[PDB]
């Protein structure tokens, strides 16, 4: 029509059509999850796969952002990289300045600027990826997600990705406050494996990454015998 | 200029590990104005460096070598910085900046142990670097050398090693004017990772009869 041709554009309606654009490519990407425990944090992704040879193990979707903190990444994945480097980047510099672990909350409100700020200039392409933000500090536990718009928010629970219904409906019945580290393996797993459409896709791959005080408050995979476990579960519970 | 310095920093490839010495003194001119200023790092896991010289610029390399190893952690493929791979880094940044007639004005003391193969080496202000057995730095590269060079093992025991390493560091504290008694061992290992000595003081010998009476009589001395 016109009004949907860049991004500074801005439509008679009152909305900027591009960021909705951006917004649809997210939405049509693999499921991810990411849960504020009792005592800490669980992030959980559907890295769906297309061919039998994805050696398990590929394009990982949840990248360390710092040592106490953590990302996981829906939508095109190579837009995502970057925002997980310039994250990383950041909370670098801020260590540098003030000489203390940058606060989640911070690296949050930067890392959505910085989607934002791509969001004004008229020769760059929008991100096209919203991530789930899920560091840990003297705060304790702090889940953050940020929209390719800009728009970040903290939360007890997020879900992104083709799953966002299903998974925020599946969330909502979900004690979060009382349950804790090695009961979100679980409830994440269940929610993913019940999320996904294998009338849609085929042979998915399920990540998953935790910080809290049994990983000494910092940023790791899960241990993966607690995966198989919990893969097992979500399996009888689909069955 | 050099403004608040530090002094020696010597270096023993022991058996199953390293040990690094350095005392917890930071002189100012003739003055020691700090005595507990730690001088000893572990870097990532495989690590262990201790630095001579200018003590703001040894706080920058720290700056520099923890983004280095924070950046290498992130990830988390299954590879990693060993020894020799720190030092080399550290070799080119020293050189580098010495290249800017801007130096970092310390002399680093860096060894590790990575897949069982130890490394110890040294790099100057001026970007001159060897790996060795047995290292130092300042005056540990003229009072310390010699006897370790003399006293140095293949297989040095742990004991043998701190002992050894205690020799240099007192043969230092009795003639180097820039030495506090304060000091740490650093040992790193495979499998067991950096640990370093809690700080302590060495006792020290004076009482012998020429010192107490230069010469030799009733009156004079």
């Amino acid at each position: 029509t016109g009004y949907d041709l860049s991004v500074t554009t801005f439509s008679p309606d009152g909305r900027v059509f591009q960021i909705e654009y951006a917004a649809k490519a997210v939405d049509n990407s693999g499921t991810a999850v990411g849960i504020k425990c009792k005592d800490g944090i669980v992030l959980g992704v559907e890295k769906l796969i297309q061919s039998k040879m994805m050696l398990p193990g590929s394009n990982r979707r949840i990248h360390s952002v710092h040592r106490h903190s953590g990302m996981a990444v829906a939508g095109l994945a190579a837009d995502g990289r970057q925002i997980v480097a310039r994250a990383k980047s950041e909370a670098t510099n801020y260590e540098s300045v003030y000489g203390e672990a940058v606060p989640v909350k911070e690296l949050a409100d930067r890392v959505a600027s910085y989607v934002h700020l791509c969001t004004l200039y008229w020769w760059l392409r929008p991100f096209g990826c919203g991530v789930i933000l899920g560091g840990y500090d003297r705060d304790g536990p702090q889940l953050y997600m940020v929209e390719p718009s800009g728009i970040s928010y903290r939360y007890f629970g997020a879900a992104i990705g083709k799953g966002k219904q299903a998974a925020k409906t599946e969330i909502e019945k979900l004690k979060l406050s009382e349950m804790t580290c090695r009961e979100g393996i679980i409830e994440v797993a269940k929610i993913i494996y019940k999320v996904h459409d294998e009338a849609k896709d085929k042979a998915f791959e399920l990540e998953m990454s935790w910080i809290c005080d049994e990983s000494k408050r910092e940023h790791q995979k899960v241990p993966d015998n607690l995966l198989q476990e919990a893969k097992a579960a979500a399996t009888a519970a689909l069955e | 200029y050099p403004y608040v310095t530090g002094t020696s920093v010597i270096g023993i490839k022991y058996k199953d590990g390293i040990l690094i010495a350095a005392d917890m003194g930071g002189s100012y001119g003739s003055t020691l104005r700090y005595k507990s200023v730690e001088r000893l790092k572990g870097i990532g896991k495989h690590s262990l460096l201790g630095a001579s010289g200018e003590i703001s610029d040894f706080q920058e390399l720290l700056r520099y070598l923890d983004d280095l190893i924070l950046y290498d952690n992130m990830w988390d493929d299954g590879n990693s910085f060993g020894p020799k791979e720190v030092h080399n880094y550290l070799t080119r940044v020293m050189y580098n900046r010495r290249n800017k007639f801007n130096p970092l004005w310390n002399s680093l003391v860096l060894g590790g142990v990575k897949n069982g193969q130890k490394y110890l080496g040294t790099v100057n202000m001026i970007g001159v670097h060897y790996q060795d057995n047995h290292v130092a730095t300042g005056f540990g590269n003229h009072l310390a050398v010699p006897i370790l060079r003399d006293e140095w093992k293949e297989d040095l025991s742990f004991e043998d090693g701190v002992r050894l390493l205690e020799k240099c560091m007192r043969v230092l504290l009795y003639r180097d004017r820039s030495a506090v008694n304060k000091l740490q061992i650093a040992k790193i290992t495979e499998e067991g990772g950096v640990t370093i000595s809690p700080p302590y003081s060495l006792k020290t010998y004076w009482e012998f009869a020429a010192f107490k009476n230069p010469t030799a009589g009733a009156e004079g001395s």
